[PDB]
C-alpha cells in the first residue's frame, strides 16, 4: 500500500512536470523559428527577442503553478485514502483470499528464470553494440579533426616569395601516401588513432610552415 | 469516480488552464509593433497545438509505462476492501508476479534501447564516410594547388 501511496506517485508525477517544460521550450523556440519566416524579423529583432522572452516567462510561471497544483492533487487527494480505515485495511490479502497451487508456485518461478535467461543474452549485445559506438564516435570525432587540418591547408594563401622545388615534391609526395592512408582508413576496422593519417597531416602542416616561413 | 479518472480529468484540467492563461491576447501585447495580427495569431495557435497535442501523447504514454492505472484500481480496491470489512504463499506469488512484470517491461526496454545503439552506430558510419570522401578531394584540391606552385616557378 505504502509503496502505492509514497513512492508510485513521484516518479510519474517528475515525468510529468518535466516533459511539459521541455515542451514549453521547444514550443517557444518553434515560435522563434516562424518569427524568422516573417517580414517582422528583420525589421524588429530586438522587439521579438523580448516579447518572446516575456511571453515564455509567462508561460513557465503557469506552468509551474498549475503543475506544482497538479502534484499535489495527485499526492494528497489520488494517491491517498481515508486514514480512519487503517484499521480495515487487509493484513494484505487482495492475494491471500485465492488459493495458488504449487504446481504454479513452480511454474511462475520458470516463468522468472526464462525471462532472466532472455535478459542476460540481451545485456550482452547492449555491451557489444555500446563498445562498438563507442569507437565510431571516437573515430567519427578523430577524422572531423583531421578534414579541418587539411580544408585549414586549402585555405591557406600563397604569401608570395619563391618556393623551393624540394618542399614542393615532398608535399606531392606526403599527400599521395595520406590518399592510400585515408583509404585504409575506410576500408577497415576503426582503431584508437589514425596515425599515419595524423602524422602526413602533420609534415603537410611542416611544409607548409616552411613556405610562409616569416 | 475511479481514481484513474480523477487523475485524468484533472491532468486535462491542468493542461487546458495552462494554454487559457497563455491566451493569444497576452502573446500579441508582448510584440506591440506588429501590424500582422494575422499572423501573430496563427503562430500562438500552432504553439497551443503542438503543445496540447504533444502534451496529450506524452501523458499517455507515461501513464501507460508506470502503469499507473493498474496502480490506481487496486487502491480503489484496497479501500473499497476496507469498507466492507468495517461493514461486515500468497504474497510470495504476489513478488514473483511483480518480478515478472519488471523483467517483462526490462526485456522490452533493452530491445528499444539496443535497436537505438545500432541506429546511432550507423549514423557514426555514414557521417565518417562522408567526412572521409570530403577529405579525399580536398587532397585532391591540395595536389592541383602544389602543382600550381610548381607551375609558377617556371615563369
Amino acid at each position: 500500500l505504502v509503496e502505492l501511496l509514497e513512492f508510485t506517485p513521484l516518479s510519474f508525477i517528475d515525468d510529468v512536470i518535466n516533459i511539459t517544460n521541455q515542451l514549453l521550450y521547444k514550443g517557444v523556440n518553434g515560435v522563434d523559428k516562424a518569427f524568422s519566416q516573417t517580414r517582422f524579423a528583420k525589421k524588429a529583432p530586438q522587439e521579438i527577442e523580448e516579447g518572446l522572452h516575456k511571453f515564455e516567462v509567462l508561460f513557465e510561471s503557469v506552468v509551474d503553478r498549475y503543475y506544482d497544483g497538479f502534484e499535489v492533487y495527485t499526492l494528497r487527494n489520488i494517491f491517498s485514502y481515508p486514514p480512519e480505515l487503517k484499521g480495515y485495511m487487509r493484513t494484505f490479502g487482495k492475494d491471500v483470499d485465492y488459493s495458488i497451487t504449487t504446481e504454479q508456485d513452480a511454474a511462475m518461478d520458470q516463468a522468472i528464470q526464462e525471462a532472466a535467461e532472455k535478459l542476460v543474452v540481451k545485456m550482452q549485445l547492449r555491451r557489444d553494440l555500446r563498445m562498438r559506438l563507442s569507437r565510431k564516435r571516437e573515430k567519427k570525432t578523430e577524422i572531423e579533426k583531421h578534414l579541418e587540418r587539411i580544408s585549414f591547408l586549402n585555405k591557406v594563401p600563397e604569401n608570395w616569395q619563391v618556393t623551393l622545388p624540394e618542399t614542393t615534391d615532398f608535399l606531392l609526395d606526403q599527400l599521395g601516401n595520406l590518399q592510400h592512408a585515408v583509404k585504409r582508413v575506410v576500408e577497415a576496422s576503426p582503431t584508437v588513432h589514425s596515425r599515419e593519417v595524423d602524422e602526413r597531416i602533420t609534415y603537410l602542416e611542416k611544409g607548409y610552415e616552411r613556405l610562409s616561413n616569416p | 469516480t475511479s481514481r484513474k479518472e480523477q487523475l485524468d480529468a484533472f491532468l486535462s484540467r491542468t493542461l487546458s488552464e495552462t494554454i487559457a492563461h497563455i491566451p493569444l491576447e497576452k502573446f500579441a501585447q508582448c510584440f506591440p509593433s506588429m501590424k500582422k495580427g494575422k499572423v501573430i495569431a496563427v503562430i500562438h495557435q500552432q504553439l497551443i497545438e503542438f503543445f496540447e497535442k504533444s502534451c496529450k501523447q506524452e501523458y499517455a504514454n507515461l501513464i501507460k509505462e508506470r502503469d499507473l492505472n493498474k496502480k490506481l484500481d487496486m487502491l480503489d480496491e484496497c479501500i473499497h476492501d476496507a469498507e466492507f470489512r468495517k461493514l461486515h504463499k500468497a504474497h510470495l506469488y504476489s513478488h514473483k508476479r511483480e518480478l515478472l512484470d519488471k523483467l517483462n517491461q526490462d526485456l522490452l526496454d533493452i530491445d528499444k534501447e539496443n535497436e537505438g545503439l545500432s541506429t546511432q552506430i550507423a549514423a557514426e558510419e555514414k557521417a565518417t564516410e562522408d567526412c572521409i570522401s570530403r577529405m579525399q578531394s580536398l587532397i585532391q584540391k591540395l595536389e592541383k594547388t602544389v602543382y600550381g606552385m610548381n607551375e609558377k616557378n617556371l615563369a
